[PDB]
């Protein structure tokens, strides 16, 4: 169902920690940082590469005040040992060579630049999964018809960006 | 509820607590077989809390029913956190006393400047976690919409409304969901979202109860 | 027993929050922010104009591991509520038309950039009174021999440069 | 100390609280006469008090002798933070018991990946403040000399030496200047400066006091 889960069929602890982790079907590890183009720091939000690292732990934001995700609503996304160079631990979505990329900022960052990430429950059970969306501002209504895939760079990194096809899957581990 | 003080045991005789194994959300009595709460706190196993202060041990005045219904406003939008409201019908009616009193809905909207009374279970120091066995409450005065507005860009309809201290240090917080907020004896507003708690130009926003008196009180007469 | 004390004599807690007020009053206020120029925001650290504010509390930081702030210590110096678009809350020393200015950044600041101030004891006998020092890497060592002072500009504001005339005068009040 | 654990009563035999009407600095006994703390930990009529645990509390074991001259390094610049080493010789000298012991001087330079024994009785909280009553401990491995430079650009120089985790959580803070860095029986570092506490790719750094080894021994002839 639309409703929000871990691993463990868990509800998710609005502003609670958690490691986004693949399903066993898949490459890589968990969410990691790397440094791309003049980035001073680790910027750029990506999937590590290494199947045993959990990756960073993800701290998960509702603008609801209760205390797991409601279904349907939106998301802040951040790192929740950002690194030191990222004015806030935010993920947001900036345009750039690669497409719409996911990074972390060395600028504050407005509310509507974070307030931009929704799951999905991936419809068949076993496992929790959960793909990610990416929304944006019509005015009033907010629209997420729009996934964040993996799109490997020259170096390596396999970046989080909002691709065509190639949808990122996620299964949230309480960290 | 961040910056607020102990209530007092069943001073607050409407607000209820909504429970599907722990507290989840607030919510208020609106008569003895309604509540009222947010919609997105809606889930289909609730048992209602009523007559409740240390919600982690039983002091003998409690009362607790399942809900029969769960009703979200047919407009609520997840994604614009917008008619943020929630109609919940009692499996048996409530006996109503001292302890366990319903609240009454408004029938004109309140005025900016009016204080108001918030009240839950909800984490009482946003920057780290501390979550209260008792009931907590808040005096928060409601605010301009210009300034609501100025605080959540492009976020605010006419279905919500601010309150609170734009200094921060005093406002409602994740586990206040869908509690109350009266003013002048009259249920103004709900619990509804915010960003982070208490924050400096971070005002709680509540939906506008308000708008919803004549669908409450067709929900009411039809279920 | 060091020669960083504040108003009632006790030694200032390293990283603790202070109100910087002047010592002659007719001078101005408390420190705090105003937009000057084409910032999108208060970004300009001046002294406030109401003869009677404490102005911000401000953060002092020394990176050494101690209670309080070390007898002749560089220091970071914040506000504990900076406004909104500034990425850090610390003070820096950027290049200006009319001069080196104390000013507020969108960007997230290294560390270098941040730990160029310093204290210097003014001698009056009995109140305990500071200026405050700029400081610049050089030849592998921090000098600090220019002051802050106060540029008033055409709108009125009353800036904290980099000015060799017109030095502030410290006192501080714990908060 | 963040992240650390409780020491246990003169389980550190070697660390000292310099007073000052209170605790402000840590130390450590190289002999029953002289206590090698940090430079910018240096004051006038110190009080060193040994053999502690509770700094808070007389349990029986301490000995607070008097400063009677305190030499800080003649080449210690508080600006770079360099040559942050200070000597303090006892105007009484210490018994030598099992809870009152001098370490001895380090023979060599301790390379990365080895390991040490942080201790002192600073704040155990990278955001806030929490001081405790005894002694903190904290079992942390020297780090790269590269790792330190890109944590800390252009601040590192021969004189110190980064120790604890990149990643952040244990760490040294706030009143554990003048601290003792035992590597395998031996004085390789003194706590000195650092950004914040337990900060991610901020490590402690410490005064590398292998380079201090001949100075040490000029003062403590001499005087
Ligand atoms: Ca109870
Ligand atoms: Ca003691």
């Amino acid at each position: 169902d639309d409703d929000l889960v871990d691993a463990e069929g868990n509800l998710v602890e609005n502003g609670g920690t958690y490691y986004l982790l693949p399903h066993i079907w898949a490459h890589g590890g968990g969410i990691e940082t790397a440094k791309t183009g003049n980035e001073p720091c680790p910027l750029t939000v990506v999937r590590s590469p290494n199947e045993v690292s959990k990756g960073e732990p993800i701290r998960i934001s509702s603008q609801f005040r209760s205390l797991f995700i409601p279904r349907g609503s939106l998301v802040a996304l951040g790192f929740a040992n950002p690194p030191s160079c990222a004015a806030s631990p935010w993920w947001t979505v900036v345009d750039s060579p690669q497409g719409p990329a996911v990074k972390l900022s060395q600028q504050k960052l407005p509310e509507k630049d974070i307030l931009v990430f929704k799951f999905e429950k991936v419809s068949h059970s076993n496992i929790h999964v959960y793909k990610l969306l990416y929304c944006q501002h019509d005015e009033e209504d907010v629209k997420c018809d729009q996934y964040i895939g993996i799109h490997r760079d020259r170096n390596g990194n396999r970046r989080l960006v909002v691709t065509e096809e190639n949808p990122l899957e996620l299964v949230l581990l309480k960290a | 509820i961040v910056g607020g003080y102990t209530c007092g045991a069943n001073t607050v005789p409407y607000q209820v607590s909504l429970n599907s194994g722990y507290h989840f959300c607030g919510g208020s009595l609106i008569n003895s077989q309604w509540v009222v709460s947010a919609a997105h706190c809606y889930k289909s196993g609730i048992q209602v809390r009523l007559g409740e202060d240390n919600i982690n041990v039983v002091e003998g005045n409690e009362q607790f029913i399942s809900a029969s219904k769960s009703i979200v406003h047919p407009s609520y939008n997840s994604n614009t956190l917008n008619n943020d409201i929630m109609l919940i019908k009692l499996k048996s009616a409530a006996s109503l006393n001292s302890r366990v009193a319903s609240i009454s809905l408004p029938t004109s909207c309140a005025s900016a400047g009016t204080q108001c009374l918030i009240s839950g279970w909800g984490n009482t120091k946003s920057s780290g976690t501390s979550y209260p066995d008792v009931l907590k409450c808040l005096k928060a005065p409601i605010l301009s919409d210009s300034s609501c507005k100025s605080a959540y860009p492009g976020q605010i309809t006419s279905n919500m409304f601010c309150a609170g201290y734009l200094e921060g240090g005093k406002d409602s917080c994740q586990g206040d969901s869908g509690g109350p907020v009266v003013c002048s004896g009259k249920l103004q507003g709900i619990v509804s979202w915010g960003s982070g708690c208490a924050q400096k130009n971070k005002p709680g926003v509540y939906t506008k109860v308000c708008n919803y008196v004549s669908w409450i009180k067709q929900t009411i007469a039809s279920n």
